[PDB]
């Protein structure tokens, strides 16, 4: 066969009409790697086009160049491996359509419906059929159409690589049960097809394709195996990809009976109503050779008449929606660049689906809208939406000058200059965000640099930019889109260390915050920061075809931290411990080890010293494994406690020998390499790999790298210093001697452990310091440990090594961004951003989870605020924070009383543990003065503390901020 | 602002404040406070035209009227719903209008193996949330419930 990428490399595309929409499509397609993209337009540039088109320039409008031919050079630069060809050939009923035969797909924008029909008829007639996609954006309303032909074959629906399964046994019968390895389960559907290869016994099944039915989980019936010989061992099955045929109808047939996907199920009949209106607009242009003028009652009425007439011609009758028609007549002359970017992304992906068959296509129509952006304006004045001659006239005709002015003065904080961030900046510039010199300021920050990429290459970044900061480069590139835009580019990462740089003042000055991140931790840190300063947050994510948008407004919605996360799929326990097959296994095992060595032991010991009841809690927990925790504590306390960095180094050398030689050798003693399983098949077969233990070498850098990282980290856990001297560790390692290994064939002690364990009083001022993992900071050694630990484990199981950069990406499970999804997500996030700057109600804001592979777009209203109340108290949102002003001389009792006196609820305890009733000397803690009780050590004006009220158990409360001085 | 009048064969005339932009559902909620209570009974009509609940008064061409009037009328508790998976994996579940939201999430847990506490579903474009009833959300036969997983990248 030929791959989806190979198919794009052989395929040519024809795009007509180069407004904002035609460009957005061309951009994404050329970045994707289409062999040839033939741009075509007939009109010459105009000052209005500067608002919609991000490559056009003031110079081009004066010279009256053809829209396409002015932007061809800037588009071709995007992807130099693609042949972009311009065309000015006039398009009429006269013009022959024979020149379109060469193109595999044809995309039409800004074209009459009659001419579009004629082309559609020609495209679907040809053999093989030429695929047809029509997209237009008039005002805040859009239309998208797909007609790939009467029959279209989708070669790959899931878009995933075919699965491989390992067979434990096949019964000889008709329905002969086939059961997979107990270790390796299969997720198969009752209709799927498998091809079996390298089976023992049933030699006939090696070249056969059988349908399988899963009547019982983890088993299936392939067919009649009674004739065939009996199965012994082995048997790998490969999923067979089966094409899915979807049928299409011509444009003329679909207008009369449209088949639209529903974006928002709240308004299920909304797409058909839009179809009626959009089709009326086309008739209005045909009858009067112009678009409806804004605020003209005659035009708005005539359109409603047409829409009323069309509603009769439609199959299901629908009832016309007057609100939609009215808004269409007003905005018909305008162009909303973010909606265009969103429609552009989707439309683009459909083209790829047509030349590749990589996903199931759109079924005919898709109507997207920004009605939520205008509905909240009520019934506004028509004078607002009149053109003033500037570049933003197109936007003004959609949202009115009032909201345009709010955007111009905005102060946005863009966290992350990745693919989403770069698109966001282009969407900002067309919208005119932060273009007013007096007030507006966009602040964008990203700490990373640019990479060669070559594939999945970004449109702002170019080759000569390689190894130059992302944010700086984008900012400089963005100004070329809109000169008036004001951007403050920074290289600082948004994390606790920079909280001084991005202080509470900064967040309060910023009117909106937008996140373009790839890790959840940073999302939570930004969400928390925005909650304290009571500012909104706009999050987005891209995972291949899938994307998501979450809008968080102050006091109207919940936060990102509230929204909880499901556990990711777990690599089978035991497969990670003893049978790794891939670098993904060793990398994950190292992270499992890191927490099991440098974090969890330290917390267990610190918990033993702090809690006198720790001993009871652990006895109660998980019988038969309290012994394991207890012995692990006594080991860290006594046996393995290092008093010197050399003791840390010896512990690293002894640990390296146990994980990569002794533990291996005992597994081999249990499961020797010659050993065979039931059915006389080798045990180290297929997914299982025979390891070979390693021998420590000072000269080998992997061996040294492990010791050097482990010891410096081990020292941190106990508070010791580290030296970081390789030669010193090397020479010393020769001197140390390691205990010999002996493999093994295979509660009175638990009482002994209770006695042996040193009582906490006996160990004074001893504390251990858990380490939390941070990939970013390479001077930590945190990542250095992981890379070594994985690559060394790979050596043992004959798995290929993993570089630093490769391993980092594998650990992040980061997916390369795709231009279709990012452009879509970024347009939607931009649209919501308009609603926020307007201060719109909760109802207007709508989140969105989309997947272009299906395709399905889901619009949902945002999650409402959830107020939490304690018995006989007032309810408090997440956004609320309680503030207490004190005197310089105060007590915790005088505070607790003051809490009940203001709000009507009194705290049982207070955390920063500062005071518990159960704690001994609770009357001492309650008499303590406030400056002695809490020591900021910076004589801070205020201190933030937690509060809890118990009606059974204690229940949290909203954060409390106390001011030492009333002032 | 507006005043809306409701004529009923077996019930008293109802007059209350209203807004043209507000939905017919909002009018039915306004009716509930003044008389009869709940909207499930209500099936509003004007002349010969049926009035859909989601559509606004302005969607039916109401304009330049200080006050408007409508003729209210009264007309399968267990229904079939199909629950869409994270990756093109539909399921069949039976629900009733009088079902607690947690009960329905528990059905998803058996079907998908996803704990109901952390389940994320969207029904008729409204996030499916705890402490609610299916009737409150508004459910009709043939509706679809969508399961979603959050995406990270870019």
């Amino acid at each position: 066969g030929d791959t989806a990428m190979q198919k794009m490399a052989k395929s040519h595309v024809f795009l007509s009409g180069m407004g904002g929409l035609g460009l957005e499509i061309a951009k994404n397609l050329v970045l994707a790697g289409i062999k040839a993209v033939t741009i075509h337009d007939t009109e010459k540039c105009q000052a209005w086009d500067l608002g919609t088109n991000f490559f056009l320039s003031e110079d081009d409008v004066v010279n009256k160049r053809n829209r396409a031919e002015a932007v061809l050079k800037h588009i071709a630069e995007l992807n130099p491996y693609v042949h972009v060809t311009s065309s000015s050939v006039p398009f009429n009923e006269t013009t022959d359509l024979s020149f379109l035969d060469k193109y595999q797909c044809v995309v039409l924008t800004e074209m009459k419906l009659p001419l579009q029909k004629k082309i559609n008829d020609f495209c679907r007639s040809q053999c093989p059929p030429i695929k047809f996609i029509s997209a237009d954006v008039h005002g805040i309303w859009s239309r998208l159409f797909c007609d790939f032909g009467d029959e279209f074959e989708v070669l790959d629906t899931t878009g995933e690589e075919p699965k491989e399964i390992f067979i434990s046994n096949i019964t000889q019968a008709n329905p002969g049960i086939v059961t997979c390895l107990e270790n390796h389960p299969h997720k198969l559907e009752t209709g799927q097809f498998l091809t079996f290869r390298e089976i023992n016994g049933m030699t006939g099944l090696n070249g056969s394709i059988q349908q399988i039915t899963v009547i019982s989980p983890f088993s299936f019936s392939i067919g009649d195996t009674t004739e065939l010989e009996p199965y012994l061992h082995g048997g790998i099955a490969v999923q067979v990809k089966t094409p899915k045929t979807v049928f299409f109808e011509s444009l003329e047939r679909q207008l009369k009976h449209p088949k639209c996907l529903i974006v928002d199920f709240s308004n299920p009949e909304a797409p058909l109503e839009i179809h009626t209106a959009m089709l009326a607009l086309d008739q209005f242009q045909e009858k009067y050779s112009r678009k409806p003028n804004v605020g003209c009652q005659q035009d708005s009425e005539e359109l409603l008449k047409l829409a009323t007439s069309i509603s009769e011609t439609l199959e299901e009758k629908p009832d016309v929606n007057a609100d939609i028609v009215h808004w269409l007549s007003w905005t018909a002359q305008g162009f909303l660049s973010p909606l265009a970017a969103a429609v552009g992304g989707v439309a683009s992906q459909e083209v790829l689906k047509a030349v590749t068959g990589k996903f199931s296509p759109l079924c005919q129509w898709l109507y997207l809208e920004a009605a939520d952006i205008v509905e909240s304006l009520g019934k506004p004045e028509c004078e607002e939406f009149l053109p003033r001659g500037d570049r933003y006239d197109a936007l003004r005709a959609c949202i009115g000058d009032t909201l345009c002015q709010k955007l111009q003065n905005l102060n946005i904080f863009l966290v992350g200059c990745g693919a989403i961030g770069c698109e966001m900046l282009k969407n900002f510039a067309l919208l005119g965000v932060g273009t007013s010199k007096e007030k507006g300021m966009i602040t964008v920050t990203d700490p990373d640099l640019i990479e060669k990429s070559n594939l999945n290459r970004q449109f702002l970044f170019r080759p000569h930019h390689i190894q130059k900061p992302k944010s700086y480069t984008a900012a400089d590139a963005t100004l070329k889109i809109n000169s008036q835009i004001k951007i403050d580019a920074h290289l600082n990462k948004v994390c606790p260390t920079t909280e001084t740089i991005y202080n509470d003042e900064f967040y309060t000055k910023q009117d909106v915050i937008i996140t373009a991140l790839d890790n959840v931790e940073a999302r939570r840190y930004v969400d928390s920061r925005c909650l304290a300063n009571l500012r909104p947050l706009l999050d987005s994510g891209t995972m291949g075809t899938k994307g998501h948008t979450e809008v968080i407004v102050p006091h109207l919605t919940e936060s990102y931290n509230s929204h909880r996360d499901p556990p990711e799929e777990e690599i089978p326990i035991a497969t990670l411990k003893n049978f790794p097959n891939a670098i993904e296994h060793t990398l994950q095992w190292a992270r499992d080890e890191f927490e099991g060595l440098f974090k969890q032991p330290a917390e267990n010991v610190n918990q033993y010293l702090t809690d006198p009841k720790f001993v009871e809690r652990t006895l109660r927990l998980a019988g038969t494994q309290p012994l394991e925790v207890l012995e692990a504590v006594q080991r860290s306390l006594v046996l393995q406690r290092p008093q010197t960095w050399a003791d840390c180094v010896t512990w690293a050398c002894h640990h390296w020998h146990t994980q990569y030689s002794n533990n291996i050798r005992q597994l081999l003693h249990n499961f020797p390499p010659d050993q065979l399983t039931s059915s006389g098949a080798p045990f180290w077969s297929g997914p299982k790999r025979c390891p070979h233990p390693l021998t420590f070498d000072v000269n080998n850098p992997l061996h040294l790298d492990y010791v050097m990282a482990a010891a410096n980290l081990f020292a941190q856990t106990y508070g010791l210093t580290g030296s970081q001297d390789r030669a010193a560790v090397a020479t010393f390692l020769q001197s140390v001697q390691v205990p010999e290994f002996t493999p093994k064939s295979g509660d009175s002690r638990l009482e002994e452990l209770k006695a042996t364990l040193p009582s906490p009083d006996k160990l004074p001022g001893f504390k251990m310091y858990p380490i939390d993992f941070e990939k970013d900071d390479d001077s930590n050694f945190h990542m250095d440990f992981i890379v070594a630990a994985s690559n060394l484990r790979a050596e043992n199981y004959d798995i290929p090594s993993a570089d630093r950069h490769k391993s980092k990406l594998i650990a992040g499970k980061i997916i390369p961004a795709i231009a279709t999804t990012t452009a879509t997500v970024s347009g939607l996030v931009a649209l919501e951003m308009i609603k926020v700057t307007g201060g719109y109600p909760f109802e207007a804001y709508k989140n969105c989870f989309l997947n272009l592979a299906i395709p399905i777009v889901v619009f949902t209203e945002t999650t409402e605020v959830r107020k939490t109340k304690i018995r006989n108290g007032i309810s408090f949102t997440i956004w609320d924070r309680w503030t207490v002003h004190g005197k310089e001389d105060f007590t915790l009792l005088d505070f607790i009383n003051a809490v009940k006196e203001k709000y009507g609820i009194e705290p049982t305890m207070v955390v920063q543990m500062l005071y518990v009733p159960v704690m001994p000397g609770h009357a001492k803690r309650l008499k303590l003065t406030m400056h002695k009780l809490v020591k900021p050590t910076t004589e801070k004006k205020y201190v933030d503390l937690t509060v809890s009220f118990a009606p059974d158990e204690d229940l949290p409360g909203p954060p409390v901020r106390y001011y030492f001085s009333h002032d | 602002t507006l005043t809306v009048h409701v004529r009923s064969e077996e019930w008293d005339l109802m007059t209350f404040d209203a807004n043209p932009y507000d939905s017919v559902k909002k009018i039915k909620e306004h009716v509930r406070s003044k008389t009869k209570v709940p909207v499930q009974d209500q099936v509003l009509l004007l002349g010969s035209k049926i009035l859909k609940p989601r559509r606004s008064l302005s969607s039916y061409g109401i304009d330049k009227e200080k006050t408007i009037h409508l003729t209210l009328k009264v007309v399968e508790l267990p229904l079939f719903l199909v629950e869409s998976g994270d990756e093109a994996k539909r399921h069949l579940l039976q629900v009733r209008r009088s079902s607690s939201v947690a009960q329905v999430k528990a059905m998803i847990e058996t079907k998908t193996g996803i704990i109901p506490e952390t389940q994320i579903v969207t029904l008729n474009g409204k996030r499916l949330e705890d402490g609610k009833m299916m009737a409150d959300y508004g459910i009709r036969k043939g509706n679809l419930l969508f399961l979603a997983s959050y995406s990270i990248g870019g």
